[PDB]
This record gives structure tokens, C-alpha cells and sequence, in this order.
């Protein structure tokens, strides 16, 4: 019903109706994650060594 | 071969349509959690609706309509009513209802109990039954829950012999292309004991469920009359038909509360597809006008009645989306 | 005027980008090797189109893109391409082996040795920049590259670009089309991760493309040119507002203003009209309230639900071709009494209309016909949160007994965050629910 | 992504040339190791198998390995023998017996550091190398023995590197000696640990199938080998040709791998067809897709009724419609959805090919990860508790310097692998 803010240009146009009113982590911690996971491959790789090495 | 599924082991009706699926050789039953299924025989609560319609290579059909509760509540079923333009506040064939919550529409509803009280004119509800309001609000937010307060019809037909209170259960199938069939067999849930227009206090001959009745077995078997026989009687003793004096409304209201919520529930050109049993309760007053008294979602059938109902379902309602290798019902058109 | 970096993440990313920005150089009539005639405004300008291409003195316009991915051979096509002259070769980064359809493989052990290289050629489209808005982000969510490499670098963005706008392209895993088994796990991971970093993110279920496609283009088996080419025509009708003249969704900021009132749910529905073939030999052409209407079929929806039962937050209409808004309105007001379009009690009941006169732009020899009006509804509605219950469920069968986690754990990633991200989407879910019913 | 290939003891040598031979013919490369096709799909991904050399020379990957010079020399003599570098040729004089402690231990160990001489030699060539495969029989003693030795030491120097193998099962129907059972006991222990995905293929089921099926009253080792190259063509098609999916190996271990034990994979093929006899009639989608299911088709003598499926690749090849396709491979899911796992979604996935196999308009080849597959081991463990109850044939061994609680370890190992299958089998 109620049409609003009606903007016109060459290109085009905009506007809005209305039918009814209503009724993060740091760089530290990032790095932290990531090298202990690498931390966590390396302990894995180093098993699996030593397990080859018996 | 067809495969289907079945989450609601408490289903008397669809415990048979598994069991006709699986008596054709064509249908297997798969376990609870197979989503590789063509039908689906799903929950009454929390059915998961959003899973469904995205399995390649198969086309699914479920036995609810989703959005169908807001016909099959009573506290939504006023709602609905009072709301769409189609059923109006006008409404002639449904009682004066009103929504009340517990400790909303309150005041709107004590606007009329005094029109009724100035006007000395039949003032008795129904939630318990009562003609004082302050004894049912009272009840009500002892309850806990929402409650449903509605206009007690004080002059309802009366069977003879016994002088007896009774409603009327309609079984309507809607399949996926939204056609409406009224299941020709109906029954009565009739009151063995007569009613008594004086004392409230005794529900026993108000309230004429197959439960509370279990005098019962009296004048019909099992306190349920079918339609040969409720026609026959209505022949003898008022001379007219049960298809002329009442079985017209009842395709009138049936008709009408399902096609006011159809753009809201219909399956047309969904990615799933959608059929459901309903359980229409009706209500006859002396001067043979029918009201609408709720829906059942989730209804049980007849013992009589479940075999050709069950068949019916499969017909029309399964095996029309998958076949395999006159009719019992009315199409109410639209 | 602010600009706006576009990174393309993983094939489905890369792939996609290629498809959109061949389709932006065709509306501007942009040519391969970057020339364009009409720009008078020799070796600069800050006109709308300049949002997305820089120029050079020699007056070629390049995009404001980034391309990545962990194996060289989708983007080796970007390089040798018919647009290989529109791009130089630091946009092009390519690393020596892929993710495998891994998210851990993805974020922790390959993202780690290439994280600083891309951020650096991040960091040098940034710094070509005089008022940054942010950055779109193309990418999959079953990819391992796609999933995986991606949440690691918006959690950066959002690090070295604290006060900017991050947009989101997503492409939602569907089994037709899917590479791998464990897509859901690297869906879920992804979103987890991603969430708070996020200001509105755009999904497209490769489900809904795809039998758009077979069914309204005729395409037996729609190849991923086929998809792309669609899903970058709905990214355009997303971003005209940006490289055009307008008054609607100028900016990035607009988007989570106008589509998303609560942060964590900013995934808004997005649904276009008309999909026509171009082989359709007969074809009437569709009016205002026809195409208008069809964005309440959830036949023609980004992601297939059914917005009847749930409620709308927010409501935006993109129009190109022949509209005015008469038209509109008098299409809306007959669409309100057919059709079910519940708002949330605490938001108007109302839609924000923007208007190109210029119709939507058709790559010569696709699929797509011509038409002389399209539309793209961009509605937040909690009906959408469907796709999260469907992907969520994948989830717990195969979590519940563990299979192929040790894959993950494998690349150095703890079987807690299964858990944890498993936990977050629960309480989306949640979310949804409560604002829905 | 290049791949090293190694063929190891008689079996190993023998399939693995046979292997070559096939797959030489379908990238259009010839014995001289010169490219005469037709077609640009032959050569986009030849680099992962085959070296290129000045002028434009195409030489395998390939690692020839021997405790003998028997089968070797056989094979430089044979059709493609002069394709294969003559440097990769690295083999003994002693032989291995038939044992696996002197494959393994003694006469194998003295030889196994000139093999990964080398392996570290093509390896340093490959831009990237993305893993290995190995042919080898586990009946034996130098593919069984010498060839888990390889497999654990490459396990050493490539830690992150996929090792894939084709593995020969024995059958008492085609025997060569009676201490087999502990040969590939002591063999499924090492692949358990050491490899990512293994096909199993079993003796027994190339015997019936050239038997039964094929009709062929005394199937060789030839016979045997029909099937298996054509198979290997088959599991390594979208390795070695364009296609949606991008070829690599690893993305093969994640999506059928589900836990890392259980890679132990069935494979199946259609049409099946005998040397020689042409088929005229190709077989329709239907038809493809129906056989490459049926166990008579399943390269591993077990049963898939028996079992689940806890994932499954299938490759089609040919000119056909891959809607029909689709709709068949969906078809058979939903048909029989009991015998895969509802605890993986879609843990069937499907390739097509436009590049037939030579002799056939169109194929499909079948790779099953079955639960079924124990039925394999279990026969296996019954044939070595047989003899090991009485410690038979053990001298052979302990002559080699194991102890008998080597024996028994092996032992339980397999039987665990085994109930890790019925694990999955009733969950
Ligand atoms: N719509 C569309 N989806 C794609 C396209 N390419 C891949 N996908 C989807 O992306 C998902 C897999 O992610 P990819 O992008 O292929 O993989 P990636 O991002 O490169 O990550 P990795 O290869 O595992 O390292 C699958 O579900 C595909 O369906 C594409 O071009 N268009
Ligand atoms: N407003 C009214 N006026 C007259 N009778 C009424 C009435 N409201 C209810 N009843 C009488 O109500 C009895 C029981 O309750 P109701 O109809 O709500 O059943 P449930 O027990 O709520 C539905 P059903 O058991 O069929 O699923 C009706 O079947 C009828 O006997
Ligand atoms: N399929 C096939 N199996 C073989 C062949 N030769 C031997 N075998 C099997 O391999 C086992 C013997 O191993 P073999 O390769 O001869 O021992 P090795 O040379 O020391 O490795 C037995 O179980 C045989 O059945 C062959 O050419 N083809
Ligand atoms: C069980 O799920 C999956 C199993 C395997 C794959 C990928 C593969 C695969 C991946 C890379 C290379 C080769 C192969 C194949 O040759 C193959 C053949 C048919 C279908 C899939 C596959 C992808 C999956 O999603
Ligand atoms: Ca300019
Ligand atoms: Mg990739
Ligand atoms: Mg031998």
C-alpha cells in the first residue's frame, strides 16, 4: 500500500512498500591453533617411526 | 517394488495399510531411519518434514499434511476461523468460541457471556461444562495448558428410543492432487445414558466419547449406530433423509475448512508430496442444523469400518502415485 | 565510491568466479584482454563498475579478484583461458596438492604453508584501494580446499580487516553432484568455524541448480558449466546494486542491514525468475506479476524448503529488464492474498524493490534465453534452516560411529571440534526455531 | 600426480606385465615406448604412470623386483619387455622357496636396498608424487615375503605417500605349494598396517569364474590373468584418463575408507569374457549394471549377500547414456538398500568413461568395500589353523630364524581384522 523512498536514476530505480507495520579470535590465537595441531602430526609421524624402528 | 517406512507403531489405521502394502508382493517395508523410501508412514510429532523430497530417483509421498495442525487443534482451529476471511466470525455452523490462557481474549469473551446473562437466554460452556464463568476460568488455570472456551449447544437431537446425546465422525481423505473424499461410512458415537438438560455435574450423557461410554451396548453395538441405520430412523420418526438434513452440511463444512488452509498446506508443486486421514466431529441440534465440533488429525477408525477404509486409502491416496501391476468415497468438488 | 575484492576459493569457488566475471565483463562491456570502449575516463575513475575493476594506464580494467586453490589445475585453465589477459599472475595462486576432500587437510596442514602468501596478495588489491568495503568469498562447502583453506582465511580477514564487510558464496553439498562421502562433515566444520565471521552469506544446494536445469532448460545431465552459468546470473542480480547506479544495497553494509536483523542467522533465501532455454523455439515472455509470483515457488528457490511454514525477517526484489514500479506493487498486493508470507512480529511486513532498466545479459551460446524482465528475491526466512536440519542429520549417522574421522584426526585436527562444531550448528537450529515458529 | 609402480615375485611380474600391456595399448603407446593414437584423451594424464623421455618417448614407472631372474627374463623377453627401463630391473639369484621369512627376512633383506635405490631414484623425478602401487602374490614368498619388506621400508622413507596394492589371495583349487595359508597369513599382517587400499584378489574366484562362467574346463595362470588386467585397467581408469573426478589416490582412500583397517576392497568386473572369444553383442546399461553386482562377477571368493557395503566405486566405460546410468546405479541402492550401510549417505559413487576397454564396446568395473570380504580371511585362518595346530610345514621357518609366536601373532591379528568386519556387519 503505502509506497516509500522512491529514488530515481538513469539505470533505474528504488524504492520500499509496506503492507503492515510491525507488533573474534586474535593472530595469537590463530597461530596457537594451527601449530598445535602441527604439533599433534609430528607426535603421530614420530609413533609411527618408532614403531618402524622396533 | 516399491519401498515405504513406519514411524508411528501406535497407528491402527496405517498398522493395516502396512499390512495391505506388504500383502500385494510389491511394497517392502524398510527400517525406521532407511531414507531410500517412496512412502513414508510417518510420526504424529516432530515429522521431519525438511528431510524429505531430497532423495535422486525417488519419488516421495508422506501420509500427514504439513500445517494441517492449525486445523487439527482447537485453540488454532478458533484461530483460523476467527482469522480467514473465507470462514468469518460469522460463521453459522461453527459454535462461539473464544481463546483463553491460562494466569488472548478474555474480556472479549465476557462481552458475550453478558448479552447472554442480560438477555436470559441459554448461557452454558464448555472448556468441564458449566453455566457460571468464574467455575470455568477457575478450571482453567488449575489446568496449566491453553484451553478452548466454547457455547454449549443446550438443545442438541435426541435418538428415541432413550432420549440420547450422540455426534457424528466423518472419515475425509485428502490425496496429493488435493481432491477431497468423504468416506460414504460414517458412524454415531451415541450416549447410552439419557441426557439430562438440568445437571451438568454428570458427564456420562454430555460427553459421548467411545472411551467414557466403556448401560453401553444397550440399544446398538458398542454404543456406535452407522448410517443405514441413523437414515432409517430418520425416515420413520421425521420423514425426511441423513443426505438432505445433515449429510449436506457436512460436505459443506468439510469443503470449506479444506479449502481455506489449501494455499497454506497443499503439496502441488512441492519437491515432496503430501496425503492425510481426517476425523471430522459433527454435532446435530433438534432443529436438524449440524456444527462443526473439531478435526482429528491422527483418527482411529471403526472395526467395521477399517478394512474398506484402509483398502480405500491405498487406492486412492497410494497406489495413484505408485501403481502396481465403485469407489467408497464421495469426491467433494471444488 | 568503495571497492569490493572478490576471492574465489576451491573449484567450485574458481570455477564460479570464472563464470560471474565473464558475465560482468559482458554487462559492461568489458572486453577479454580488459579494454573498455566506453569508459572515458582513461587509466582511472571512480564510477560504479570501478567497485570490481582497477584500471591501468594502458586502459585495461582488471578485476579486484583473488584465485586460489591448493591444486593448480583448475585455475591453470584461468591462466590459459580466453580471459587469461583480464588477470595478471598474482591474482593466480596455486599450490602443488589439493585438500582431498579433507576440511583439516584443508585448514590446518596445507592452509598453514600458504596463508601468508595469499593474505599478502590479499594485501596488495587493499592497498590499490581508496575506501575498502570488503570481500565476497566464493567457495564449496564440500570441498576440502573449499571448506577447509576458507575458514582460516576469513578468521584472518577478519584480523587484518577488522572493520570490513565479509559476503559469502556457498555452494551446499548435494549427492548428484557430490565428489566426496564426507561433504557434511566438512559442511558443518566450515560453518562452524565461518559463522562469526561472516556478515551474510548467500547459499546455493547444487539440488536446486541442478533440476532447475534439467527441468526448465531441458538438460538431461547439467554439467557444472551449465550450473555456473545459472548460479552467476543470480550472483549478478546480487551485485548489480554494487557496479551500477542505484539507491539500493549500495554498499556491503546495506546487505546485513536490509536481509539480516539477528547476526548468526544471515543466510537469506534466494529465488529467480524466469529461467528460460535459449534452444525453446516458441517462448511467450513473462509480465511483472508472472516472474514475481514464481519467487514464491519453491520450484524456482536457491534452496529447496518451503518458506510457508516458517516467517520471514526481511525481503528484498531485484528487477532488470522492463519494470516500473506500478507494476510491482500491483503484483505484490495480489500475490499477498494467494499466497502464505508470515513476518516476525517485531518487523514490518514489507519489501525493499530495486530497479535496472537494463535486462539481464545472456552469455552468447549458453542456455539461457533472453528475456526482457527477470527478478531476485532475496528473502531472510527461517524455512531455510531446513537445509541445516537435512545436513546436520548426514552428520550424526556417520559421527556415530566415527566413520572416516580418523582422516581429520590424522591431519592434526581433535575429534572435539566434531563435537563442538556439531554443538553450534544445534544451537542454529535452535535459533531458527525460535524466531520461526 | 606421478604414481611408482612395483611388481614383485613371479605373480606380481606376471600380472604386473600383463598390466602394462593392457593399459600401454589403451593410451596408444607402443612396445618401442612411442605414442600412435588417435585421440588427445590418451595423453592428458599419462604423466601418472608413464615417464616422458626426448623425442617424445612414453617409459613406464614401472619397478621390476625378483628373488630369481626366472619370471624377469620372461618378461624382457616378452611382448612389451623392452618398454620398461632396463635399470629398474633388480633381482637375486637364490629365490625365495616359497617362504616368506626368506623373502621377508634373510635372502629379501639382502636385496631390498638396491630396489629403493631405485624407487628414491624415479621418485625425485616426479614433480609430485602422490603414492605407490604393488603387484604381488601373498601365497609366496618373495611377493608375499620381499614385498611387504619393500612396502614397510617405503613406509619409512615416504611416511606421507599413499601405498595402494593388488594382492593375489591363494585357493587350494589353484596351489602351487601346501604353506601358503602361513605365507599370506603373515602377509594380511603387514598389509593391515602398511598399505591404505588393497584389492584382494582371489585365486579362487578366478578359477570359478573361468570355470563356471567362462567354461573353460582347465583355466592357467593365463586364464587367471585375463581377469585381473582387465580389472586393474578398470579400478585405475579414472586414474589415468579425464574425467569429473580428478585422479588421485588419496581421494579414493578417504571417501571408501571409513576406518583405516577396513581397505581391504572387492572387486568386481562385466562383461566377463574369456582370451580370445570376441563378444559381438554389447551388453545394454541394465545389463552392466546387474552383473557388475552379482558375486559371479567379484574378483574376491566371497559372498556380498553375506555382508554390507560400506562404500562402493563403480566406473563405467564406454559410449552410453549416463542418465541411464544414474537411473540403474539408483536403481540397484534402492532395491536393495539392506545391504548397504544406512549409516554412510551415499556411499555409492559412479564414473563414466567415454574410452572403452580393447574388445568391448562398453564395461563396468566394481570396487566394494564389503564387510563380506571376511569370508576371505576366515578361510585363510581356517586353512593355517589347520597345520599350525601341529606346527606343519613350520621348520621351513624356523629355519629362517622366526620364532612360532610370530605365528600366533599373525594369527590374531587376522582374526581381530575379521570381527572388526562383523563389527560393521550388524551395526
Ligand atoms: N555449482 C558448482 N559446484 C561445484 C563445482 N565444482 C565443484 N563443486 C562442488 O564442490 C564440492 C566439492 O568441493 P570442490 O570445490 O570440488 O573441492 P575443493 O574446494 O577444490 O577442495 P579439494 O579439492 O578437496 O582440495 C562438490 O559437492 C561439488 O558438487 C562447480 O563448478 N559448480
Ligand atoms: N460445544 C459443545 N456443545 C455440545 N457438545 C459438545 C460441545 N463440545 C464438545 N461436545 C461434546 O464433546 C464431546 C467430547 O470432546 P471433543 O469433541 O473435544 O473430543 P476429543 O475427546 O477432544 C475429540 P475425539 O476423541 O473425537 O478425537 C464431543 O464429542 C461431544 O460429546
Ligand atoms: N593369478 C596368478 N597367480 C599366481 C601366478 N603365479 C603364481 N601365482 C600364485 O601366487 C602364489 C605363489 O607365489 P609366487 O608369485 O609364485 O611366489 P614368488 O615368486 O616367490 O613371489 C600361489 O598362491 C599362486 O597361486 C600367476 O601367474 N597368476
Ligand atoms: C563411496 O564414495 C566415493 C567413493 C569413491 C570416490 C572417488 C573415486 C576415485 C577418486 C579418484 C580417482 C579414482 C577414483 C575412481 O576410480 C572412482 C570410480 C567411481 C566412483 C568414484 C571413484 C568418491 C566417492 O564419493
Ligand atoms: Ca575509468
Ligand atoms: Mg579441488
Ligand atoms: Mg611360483
Amino acid at each position: 500500500m503505502e509506497v516509500i523512498e522512491l529514488n530515481k536514476c538513469t539505470s533505474g530505480q528504488s524504492f520500499e512498500v509496506i503492507l503492515k507495520p510491525p507488533s573474534d579470535p586474535s593472530l595469537e590465537e590463530i597461530q596457537k591453533k594451527l601449530e598445535a595441531a602441527e604439533e599433534r602430526r609430528k607426535y603421530q609421524e614420530a609413533e609411527l617411526l618408532k614403531h618402524l624402528a622396533e | 517394488m516399491y519401498t515405504f517406512v513406519v514411524r508411528d507403531e501406535n497407528s491402527s489405521v496405517y498398522a493395516e495399510v502396512s499390512r495391505l502394502l506388504l500383502a500385494t508382493g510389491q511394497w517392502k517395508r524398510l527400517r525406521k531411519d532407511n531414507p531410500r523410501f517412496n512412502l513414508m508412514l510417518g510420526e504424529r510429532n516432530r515429522l521431519p518434514f525438511g528431510r524429505l523430497g531430497h532423495e535422486p530417483g525417488l519419488v516421495q509421498l508422506v501420509n500427514y499434511y504439513r500445517g494441517a495442525d492449525k486445523l487439527c487443534r482447537k485453540a488454532s482451529l478458533v484461530k483460523l476461523i476467527k482469522t480467514s476471511p473465507e470462514l468469518s466470525e460469522s460463521c453459522t455452523w461453527f459454535p462461539e468460541s473464544y481463546v483463553i490462557y491460562p494466569t488472548d481474549e478474555r474480556e472479549v469473551f465476557l462481552a458475550a457471556y453478558n448479552r447472554r446473562r442480560e438477555g436470559r437466554e441459554g448461557n452454558v460452556w464448555i472448556a468441564l461444562i458449566s453455566s457460571e464463568a468464574s467455575e470455568l476460568l477457575d478450571f482453567i488455570d488449575e489446568q496449566g495448558q491453553v484451553h478452548v472456551i466454547q457455547k454449549y449447544l443446550e438443545k442438541p437431537l435426541l435418538l428415541e428410543p432413550g432420549h440420547r446425546k450422540f455426534d457424528i465422525r466423518s472419515w475425509v481423505l485428502v490425496d496429493h492432487l488435493y481432491n477431497i473424499y468423504l468416506y460414504r461410512e460414517g458412524v454415531l458415537r451415541t450416549s447410552s445414558e439419557p441426557y439430562n438438560s438440568a445437571n451438568f455435574q454428570d458427564k456420562t450423557c454430555h460427553l459421548t466419547n467411545h472411551c467414557i461410554q466403556k448401560n453401553y451396548g444397550r440399544y446398538e453395538e458398542g454404543n456406535e449406530m452407522f448410517f443405514e441405520e441413523f437414515n432409517q430412523y430418520l425416515m420413520d420418526a421425521l420423514n425426511t433423509t441423513l443426505e438432505n438434513s445433515i449429510l449436506l452440511q457436512i460436505k459443506h463444512i468439510i469443503r470449506s475448512c479444506l479449502m481455506c488452509i489449501e494455499p497454506a498446506i497443499s503439496t502441488k508443486h512441492l519437491h515432496y508430496q503430501s496425503f492425510q486421514l481426517f476425523g471430522f466431529d459433527f454435532m446435530v441440534d433438534e432443529e436438524l442444523k449440524v456444527w462443526l465440533i473439531e478435526v482429528n488429525g491422527a483418527p482411529a477408525c471403526a472395526q467395521k469400518l477399517y478394512a474398506e477404509l484402509c483398502q480405500g486409502i491405498v487406492d486412492v491416496a497410494i497406489s495413484s502415485v505408485f501403481p502396481l501391476a465403485t469407489s467408497i468415497f464421495i469426491k467433494l468438488h471444488h | 565510491m568503495r571497492e569490493c575484492i572478490s576471492i574465489h576459493v576451491g573449484q567450485a569457488g574458481v570455477q564460479i568466479g570464472n563464470a560471474c566475471w565473464e558475465l560482468y565483463c559482458l554487462e559492461h562491456g568489458i572486453q577479454p584482454d580488459g579494454q573498455m570502449p566506453s569508459d572515458k575516463t582513461i587509466g582511472g575513475g571512480d564510477d560504479s563498475f570501478n567497485t570490481f575493476f582497477s584500471e591501468t594506464g594502458a586502459g585495461k580494467h582488471v578485476p579486484r579478484a583473488v584465485f586460489v586453490d591448493l591444486e593448480p589445475t583448475v585455475i591453470d585453465e584461468v591462466r590459459t583461458g580466453t580471459y587469461r589477459q583480464l588477470f595478471h599472475p598474482e591474482q593466480l595462486i596455486t599450490g602443488k596438492e589439493d585438500a582431498a576432500n579433507n576440511y583439516a587437510r584443508g585448514h590446518y596442514t596445507i592452509g598453514k604453508e600458504i596463508i601468508d602468501l595469499v593474505l599478502d596478495r590479499i594485501r596488495k588489491l587493499a592497498d590499490q584501494c581508496t575506501g575498502l568495503q570488503g570481500f565476497l568469498v566464493f567457495h564449496s562447502f564440500g570441498g576440502g580446499t573449499g571448506s577447509g583453506f576458507t575458514s582460516l582465511l576469513m578468521e584472518r580477514l577478519s584480523v587484518d580487516y577488522g572493520k570490513k564487510s565479509k559476503l559469502e558464496f556457498s555452494i551446499y553439498p548435494a549427492p548428484q553432484v557430490s565428489t566426496a562421502v564426507v561433504e557434511p562433515y566438512n559442511s558443518i566444520l566450515t560453518t562452524h568455524t565461518t559463522l562469526e565471521h561472516s556478515d551474510c552469506a548467500f547459499m546455493v544446494d547444487n539440488e536446486a541448480i541442478y533440476d532447475i536445469c534439467r527441468r526448465n532448460l531441458d538438460i538431461e545431465r547439467p554439467t557444472y558449466t551449465n550450473l555456473n552459468r545459472l548460479i552467476s546470473q543470480i550472483v549478478s542480480s546480487i551485485t548489480a546494486s554494487l557496479r551500477f547506479d542505484g539507491a539500493l544495497n549500495v554498499d556491503l553494509t546495506e546487505f546485513q542491514t536490509n536481509l539480516v536483523p539477528y547476526p548468526r542467522i544471515h543466510f537469506p533465501l534466494a529465488t529467480y525468475a524466469p529461467v528460460i532455454s535459449a534452444e525453446k523455439a516458441y517462448h511467450e515472455q513473462l509480465s511483472v506479476a508472472e516472474i514475481t509470483n514464481a519467487c514464491f515457488e519453491p520450484a524456482n528457490q536457491m534452496v529447496k524448503c518451503d518458506p510457508r511454514h516458517g516467517k520471514y525477517m526481511a525481503c528484498c526484489l531485484l528487477y532488470r529488464g522492463d519494470v516500473v514500479p506500478k507494476d510491482v506493487n500491483a503484483a505484490i498486493a495480489t500475490i499477498k492474498t494467494k499466497r502464505s508470507i508470515q513476518f516476525v512480529d517485531w518487523c514490518p511486513t514489507g519489501f525493499k524493490v530495486g530497479i535496472n532498466y537494463q535486462p539481464p545479459t545472456v552469455v552468447p551460446g549458453g542456455d539461457l534465453a533472453k528475456v526482457q524482465r527477470a527478478v531476485c528475491m532475496l528473502s531472510n526466512t527461517t524455512a531455510i534452516a531446513e537445509a541445516w536440519a537435512r545436513l546436520d542429520h548426514k552428520f550424526d549417522l556417520m559421527y556415530a560411529k566415527r566413520a572416516f574421522v580418523h582422516w581429520y584426526v590424522g591431519e592434526g585436527m581433535e575429534e572435539g571440534e566434531f563435537s563442538e562444531a556439531r554443538e553450534d550448528m544445534a544451537a542454529l537450529e535452535k535459533d531458527y526455531e525460535e524466531v520461526g515458529v | 600426480r606421478e604414481i611408482v609402480h612395483i611388481q614383485a615375485g613371479q605373480c606380481g611380474n606376471q600380472i604386473g606385465a600383463k598390466f602394462w600391456e593392457v593399459i600401454s595399448d589403451e593410451h596408444g603407446i607402443d612396445p618401442t615406448g612411442s605414442y600412435h593414437g588417435d585421440s588427445d584423451l590418451q595423453l592428458e594424464r599419462i604423466n601418472v604412470y608413464y615417464n616422458e623421455a626426448t623425442g617424445n618417448k612414453y617409459v613406464p614407472r614401472a619397478i621390476l623386483v625378483d628373488l630369481e631372474p626366472g619370471t624377469m627374463d620372461s618378461v624382457r623377453s616378452g611382448p612389451f619387455g623392452q618398454i620398461f627401463r632396463p635399470d629398474n630391473f633388480v633381482f637375486g639369484q637364490s629365490g625365495a622357496g616359497n617362504n616368506w621369512a626368506k623373502g621377508h627376512y634373510t635372502e629379501g633383506a639382502e636385496l631390498v636396498d638396491s630396489v629403493l635405490d631405485v624407487v628414491r631414484k624415479e621418485s625425485e623425478s616426479c614433480d609430485c608424487l602422490q603414492g605407490f602401487q604393488l603387484t604381488h602374490s601373498l601365497g609366496g614368498g618373495t611377493g608375499s615375503g620381499m614385498g611387504t619388506l619393500l612396502i614397510s621400508k617405503i613406509r619409512e622413507e615416504y611416511p606421507d605417500r599413499i601405498m595402494n596394492t593388488f594382492s593375489v589371495m591363494p585357493s587350494p583349487k589353484v596351489s602351487d605349494t601346501v604353506v601358503e595359508p602361513y605365507n599370506a597369513t603373515l602377509s594380511v599382517h603387514q598389509l593391515v598396517e602398511n598399505t591404505d587400499e588393497t584389492y584382494c584378489i582371489d585365486n579362487e574366484a578366478l578359477y570359478d569364474i573361468c570355470f563356471r562362467t567362462l567354461k573353460l574346463t582347465t583355466p592357467t595362470y593365463g586364464d587367471l590373468n585375463h581377469l585381473v588386467s582387465a580389472t586393474m585397467s578398470g579400478v585405475t581408469t579414472c586414474l589415468r584418463f579425464p574425467g569429473q573426478l580428478n585422479a588421485d589416490l588419496r581421494k579414493l582412500a578417504v571417501n571408501m575408507v571409513p576406518f583405516p583397517r577396513l581397505h581391504f576392497f572387492m572387486p568386481g568386473f562385466a562383461p566377463l569374457t574369456s582370451r580370445g572369444s570376441q563378444q559381438y553383442r554389447a551388453l545394454t546399461v541394465p545389463e552392466l549394471t546387474q552383473q557388475m553386482f552379482d558375486s559371479k562377477n567379484m574378483m574376491a571368493a566371497c559372498d556380498p549377500r553375506h555382508g554390507r557395503y560400506l562404500t562402493v566405486a563403480a566406473i563405467f566405460r564406454g559410449r552410453m547414456s549416463m542418465k541411464e546410468v544414474d537411473e540403474q546405479m539408483l536403481n540397484v541402492q534402492n532395491k536393495n538398500s539392506s545391504y548397504f550401510v544406512e549409516w554412510i549417505p551415499n556411499n555409492v559413487k559412479t564414473a563414466v568413461c567415454d574410452i572403452p576397454p580393447r574388445g568391448l564396446k562398453m564395461s563396468a568395473t566394481f570396487i566394494g568395500n564389503s564387510t563380506a570380504i571376511q569370508e576371505l580371511f576366515k578361510r585363510i585362518s581356517e586353512q593355517f589353523t589347520a597345520m599350525f595346530r601341529r606346527k606343519a610345514f613350520l621348520h621351513w621357518y624356523t629355519g629362517e630364524g622366526m620364532d612360532e609366536m610370530e605365528f600366533t601373532e599373525a594369527e590374531s591379528n587376522m582374526n581381530d581384522l575379521v570381527s572388526e568386519y562383523q563389527q560393521y556387519q550388524d551395526a
